[PDB]
């Protein structure tokens, strides 16, 4: 693995409006990139 | 670590002649660079009234004459003043006035010009030694100073405005003339003469 | 990818014109000028913005 | 008032109306035409006699060539520093196309301070042989702009004890920018400048002093004319 | 069309400093100055400069067709002496706060009677009005920065036939 | 805001030391290298708000074409104020007003 | 003071039209072109230079001609017989002439040699009517009738053929 | 001064300037160094006026990255001269002189024409790039083309001036040709016959 | 004044033709009429081309 961290902040308001789940986004990223990227996602109760 | 390029150690034993200074700055080697306006002039030469009176120039162009009069009356000058005790002193017609707000103004006679100071960093004054081809520093130019007329009602500003307003009024380059004959007459007569000498030259060449 | 282009430059050995072809390889950062008649080959390094005029000027400078 | 007599009369009127700096009452009488503010202090405006022979140039650093911007340079030369106030410049030109300026300074603070004190206290005829060694610091590219008129620019120096202000002419402006030496020319670069320069202080020769006095005779002939 | 040299001379005289004395880090608040489309310098107190230039133009020192524009939002101070600019005359309202005549037309009945007579009381025509500071020309670019009244009746604060004037209640006061 | 080389003036690019596992900024035309203080190498904003209230000048009160209101200044509590809408002019820009007083020039809203 | 009414605004507008007129822009532009623009157009390229290093004894000869002042005249008519007389716009209209005036240029010729010219006529420029170089700028009201010119005519146009 | 690269397309958003008598577009960093400002910090000082404006800085990053190959004044001038649409095979010194000619003159001629007076041109390039980026960042509306304050009207003066300039150049060329033809006889031409 | 969205500031003619239009309303109404004239004079050619193509 590489030390280079790539993170991005999702707008909570529009994420809720689109009725999406953080797990769903992570699953989509994993499916499109297989196991080439290790992904962690914050819980829905996080501030951001 | 950018290593030093020069390590030969070669050294020049050059000795520079230096002269004593008539004055020495106190507390700070600071000087102010001031741009010279067009309406203000410096006359380092001592004032000589008789050559000045005998060398006043009168021109037909009113704008040029007025500008010259303004710059002459506003020129900074100095002259030797004989003291009442018999000694000689340097006397000048220019002074520097500092107001209560801390601003500075250059004064010549009754005219007052304000000074606008802008701080400048890494600006220094040097002395040139051309015979040795090296530059010796003198002091630091901390502030750049601009000279501005105090007000509209100042006579210098009014004279400048008059000169510049009447300067751009005069504009007429083409000069009129009266034609008495056909302007094409010269061309046709010279063409006739040229054709005549062409015929003569052709005959001569055929006979040569 | 090597790129082969026909150029209208003049060879300084054979003096034939329109017999110069420029071959530049961006992968290895090289450019080859070959004379279709003289069979002479000139090699010079190239950069990302290099163009056949650059290699031609380099050849001219090398020639003199 | 185009009459030459009128112009002369205006000249003497301007000369006569000079306010005495010691006269506090007359100084307070003067009021700014627009600010309507009283005057506090005054200074006479005089030219400088001992410095007209020399040639003065306004030297400035352009862009990244700023000494303040160059933090390691400022740290090495001292965070006003006497080393800057005593620096030397050596213009060298290999050819018309290639030109640069060489900068030298005194790394030691004690030597620079002693040299500055000796230089700023030259009012007598005894100068100690201060063999000061100057070390090269940096080189810059140079451009020059000349003044069409003699006194286009003038620097003003003050003297509170005499209530005067001495101004000196400025001949031209020299601008310096950071120059990156080409790696293919360092061989000739090492043969151009020097690692050290030694300055020896000696009293000016009689002939050179006479030449400088003759040059100054244009401005002040009462105290410097040859007899 | 007018020569731009007097404009540059006036600007330099009134404190404008040229570009070689400019550093973006230092003058982070100065105002640029354009003359006929070329950036010629910077100034740190544009208000007094624009006031001086406008007063000079009204006094006739500068040609009345010279366009003087100040863009406060963009920190620019543009001047045009170009040829081919369409302008039109307007009355001048005294907008100086320090003046007792604030918010009133500069032209008075004295100017009207002088115009009717045809001469001043120690030829008085339209050009005399323009150079006496009561009327000035503005072009399409200077109009961006001025507030015009439609009629002299607009300068101060139930019929079925007469027309209705705009209320203009969005602004508490107008200058 | 990114830094530059202190002796070459060129742009310093981020770099990682394999043996030290540290982030460094290194010039490319010179060997100068300086330690990195912050880990935020790069940031890109998909939705941004800069340019909305940053368009402020000290002499905005000298514009005669700007409307004058009587909103109360939080700082100076003056009776005279000048208001304008957002300087940013994207197609989806809000119409909120920014009020500027003539003494303190503080920008505030009625929200 | 006293208030300004609409009638005072119309007095000011009357003053404007008394000074300027309705076609003042055409006449002003043409006067500017004739007074200064022609001279500057000529001085834009003020030198024609020919050189020749004669070896036929190296004699480098430079032949250079310079353009000088511009001389303008009032419009003039030159008949076939040869006589020339002043021309007025009505005669040009009736006889299908062109209301134009000759332009004279000073050319100075120099012969530079190192071993190592008067008012020439360049053309005729048409004259805009009632402009500064028109014959009707003077002549007052009475003489305008004798020349068969309408006093209501405002000028601002050329007469070509 | 064109800004290449669409929204999320074209990789980097490079800026290529177009110069007169030059066949191909040139990146802005190269022309800046050609005018004589080689360090990148000085270029950024010339272009921007607020270091906190990281958006314009990240817009400028691709241009610096593209232009990093050129790092000197003379090489930049040579690159400009190579594409200068001049004669082919011009030597390097003559190429540099041609670039200096095409850079001093014909590049923003309305600013200046004299030598050693190119700092103003650099500042104006900075102003143009600043305006281009400012409009690209949607911070300002694009300049209105129909704004009547940006139009000019050509009356009889300018039109006659243009026509007379053309005709006088034609007359000058005719005089030149006649002089060349008539010097062969080595005669004292009246100069009243050369003109037409 | 700047940033004025009132009805009279963006082209609402409050008066009637009998009552008469103020100068601002006059200018706005002139702008609208000019748009109408331009639209007619431009669409006529497009419609003519369309009808010719249909007939052919
Ligand atoms: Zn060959
Ligand atoms: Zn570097
Ligand atoms: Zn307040």
């Amino acid at each position: 693995q590489s030390p280079w961290l790539l993170r991005l902040e999702l707008d909570r308001a529009r994420m809720l409006d689109k009725q999406l789940t953080m797990n769903q986004v992570a699953d989509k990223i994993s499916e499109v990139f297989s196991d080439d990227l290790f992904v962690m996602w914050s819980e829905d109760n996080a501030d951001k | 670590h950018t290593k030093s390029v020069y390590d030969n150690g070669e050294t020049l034993d050059i000795s520079l002649p230096i002269h004593p200074k008539s004055h020495i700055p106190q507390g700070k080697q600071d000087r102010w660079v001031v741009k010279l306006p067009d309406f203000l002039d410096i006359n380092a030469e001592p004032f000589d009234p008789r050559p000045f009176e005998m060398n006043v120039k009168t021109h037909e162009d009113k704008n040029q004459e007025l500008l010259d009069k303004l710059i002459a009356v506003n020129t900074v000058r100095w002259r030797y003043a004989k003291s009442e005790t018999g000694g000689i002193f340097k006397e000048t017609n220019s002074q520097i006035i500092q107001w209560e707000d801390g601003t500075y103004s250059l004064r010549v006679g009754s005219e007052i010009f304000d000074m606008f100071t802008t701080n400048t960093d890494d600006n220094y004054l040097v002395s040139e030694h051309n015979e040795e081809g090296i530059l010796m520093t003198e002091s630091t130019l901390s502030k750049s100073v601009k000279l501005v007329p105090a007000s509209f009602q100042s006579t210098t500003h009014q004279k400048l405005a008059k000169a510049l307003s009447a300067k751009q009024k005069k504009e007429s380059y083409a000069r009129s003339v009266v034609t008495k004959e056909d302007p094409e007459e010269r061309q046709r007569r010279l063409e006739s003469q040229e054709n005549e000498r062409y015929r003569l030259e052709r005959r001569r060449k055929q006979a040569e | 990818i090597k790129q082969k282009l026909e150029t209208q430059f003049t060879c300084l050995f054979c003096n034939h014109d329109n017999s110069v072809v420029c071959t530049l390889d961006k992968k290895n950062s090289i450019g080859l000028l070959e004379c279709k008649k003289c069979n002479l080959s000139f090699q010079a390094p190239i950069n990302s913005l290099s163009q056949p005029i650059d290699i031609y000027s380099d050849w001219i400078d090398a020639c003199e | 008032d185009t009459n030459p007599r009128s112009q002369l009369h205006s000249v003497e009127r301007t000369f006569d109306e000079v306010i005495d700096p010691r006269n506090k009452n007359r100084l307070q009488s003067l009021i700014h035409p627009r600010k309507k503010i009283k005057a506090v202090k005054a200074w006479h405006f005089f030219p400088d006699t001992s410095t007209f022979d020399q040639v003065f140039h306004s030297l400035k650093f352009v862009g990244s060539a700023s000494l303040s911007k160059d933090r390691p340079l400022n740290e090495q030369l001292g965070q006003v520093n006497a080393s800057i106030l005593t620096s030397l410049f050596k213009p060298i030109e290999i050819n018309p196309h290639n030109k640069w300026i060489s900068l030298y300074a005194v790394t030691d603070k004690l030597s620079a301070e002693s040299f500055r004190k000796s230089f700023n206290s030259i009012k007598d005829d005894n100068i100690v042989n201060r063999h000061v060694i100057y070390d090269h610091i940096k080189d810059f590219d140079q451009m020059f702009r000349g003044h069409k008129k003699l006194f286009e620019d003038f620097a003003i120096s003050f003297d509170d004890i005499s209530d005067r202000a001495f101004f000196v002419p400025i001949v031209g402006r020299l601008e310096l920018k950071k120059k990156r030496i080409v790696p293919g020319l360092v061989d000739m670069v090492n043969r151009t400048n020097y690692a050290h320069i030694r300055m020896d202080l000696r009293n000016p020769s009689t002939q050179e002093t006479a030449i400088r006095d003759s040059r100054r005779e244009q401005y002040d002939p009462v105290n410097y004319s040859s007899i | 069309g007018s020569p731009s040299e007097p404009i540059i001379n006036f600007l330099e005289e009134w404190g404008m400093e040229p570009l070689e004395d400019y550093d973006p880090a230092q003058h982070t608040k100065s105002t640029r100055i354009f003359v006929n489309g070329v950036w010629t310098g910077i100034h740190r107190d544009p208000s007094m400069l624009v006031s001086t230039m406008r007063d000079l133009r009204r006094s006739g020192a500068i040609s009345p067709e010279v366009s003087i524009i100040r863009d406060i939002r963009e920190r620019e101070f543009k001047i045009f002496t170009d040829v081919g600019r369409v302008y039109r005359p307007l009355f001048i309202v005294e907008d100086d706060e320090s003046k007792d005549n604030k918010g009133e037309l500069r032209i008075t009945k004295e100017h009207i009677r002088k115009i009717q007579q045809g001469y001043d009381d120690d030829v008085y025509g339209w050009s005399s009005l323009v150079t006496s500071g009561v009327i000035e020309y503005v072009d399409g670019e200077e109009e961006e920065t001025i507030m015009i009244a439609m009629t002299p009746e607009d300068l101060q604060t139930n019929d079925t036939a007469k027309r209705i004037k705009p209320e203009m209640s969005t602004s508490s006061h107008h200058t | 805001s990114f830094r530059f080389c202190l002796e070459c003036n060129n742009m310093l690019y981020p770099k990682e030391d394999k043996e030290n596992q540290r982030l460094l900024y290194s010039c490319r035309n010179c060997d100068y290298t300086e330690l990195a203080e912050d880990p935020k190498v790069y940031r890109h904003e998909l939705i941004t708000n800069i340019g909305e209230t940053a368009g402020i000048v000290d002499d905005i009160g000298q514009d005669p074409t700007l409307p004058r209101s009587d909103k109360e200044c939080p700082e100076c509590h003056s009776r005279d104020c000048v208001f304008f809408q957002s300087q940013q002019r994207r197609k989806d820009t809000n119409m909120t007003l920014f009020y500027v007083c003539l003494n303190c020039k503080k920008t505030f809203r009625d929200e | 003071d006293d208030t300004i009414t609409t009638e005072d605004c119309w007095t000011v507008i009357s003053a404007f039209f008394e000074e300027k007129g309705l076609v003042s822009q055409q006449l002003d532009s043409f006067d500017e072109f004739m007074e200064t623009s022609i001279q500057d157009l000529v001085w834009e390229e003020p030198r024609l230079i020919l050189d020749q290093p004669a070896q036929h004894d190296n004699i480098n000869k430079r032949y250079e001609i310079r353009f000088g002042k511009i001389y303008l005249s009032r419009p003039t008519m030159t008949e076939a017989d040869g006589t020339t007389h002043a021309m007025f716009p009505q005669e040009a209209r009736l006889r299908n002439l062109t209301y134009s005036s000759p332009v004279y240029l000073d050319m100075e010729k120099s012969m530079f040699t190192s071993i190592d010219g008067n008012k020439v006529h360049i053309g005729k420029v048409p004259i805009m009517l009632r402009s500064k170089f028109c014959s009707l700028r003077t002549l007052d009201e009475v003489d305008l009738y004798k020349m068969k010119e309408c006093p209501y005519d405002m000028g601002g146009y050329f007469v070509i053929n | 001064i064109k800004l290449y690269g669409r929204e999320d397309k074209g990789t980097g958003r490079t800026i290529k300037a177009t110069l007169p008598y030059v066949k191909q577009d040139i990146p802005i960093v190269i022309v800046f160094r050609a005018l004589g400002v080689v360090p990148d910090g000085e270029i950024l000082q010339h272009i921007c006026y607020d270091e906190n404006d990281w958006q314009m800085l990240e817009m400028l990053k691709p241009c610096i990255e593209e232009g990093f190959v050129i790092q000197d004044k003379e090489v930049a001038l040579d690159f400009i001269g190579r594409r200068g649409s001049a004669a082919l095979g011009i030597r390097r010194e003559k190429r540099i002189q041609y670039a200096k000619d095409i850079l001093q003159k014909e590049l923003l001629p309305h600013i200046t024409q004299e030598e050693g007076f190119e700092t103003r041109k650099t500042f104006f390039l900075g102003y143009m790039v600043n305006r281009l980026l400012l409009c690209a960042l949607e911070r300002k509306d694009q300049d209105d083309r129909d704004h009547f304050g940006k139009k000019r009207l050509d009356l009889a003066g300018p039109l006659l001036a243009n026509l007379f300039r053309i005709l006088f150049r034609k007359l000058t060329r005719e005089i030149y040709r006649y002089m060349q033809r008539c010097i062969e006889t080595d005669r004292d031409f009246n100069l009243n016959l050369a003109v037409k | 004044t700047k940033d004025d969205f009132s009805p009279e500031s963006k082209g609402f003619v409050e008066n009637s033709y009998l009552r008469g239009l103020t100068p601002q309303e006059f200018f706005f109404h002139a702008m609208a009429g000019r748009e109408g004239l331009i639209d007619t004079a431009v669409k006529t050619a497009e419609t003519g081309y369309i009808q010719r193509r249909l007939v052919k």
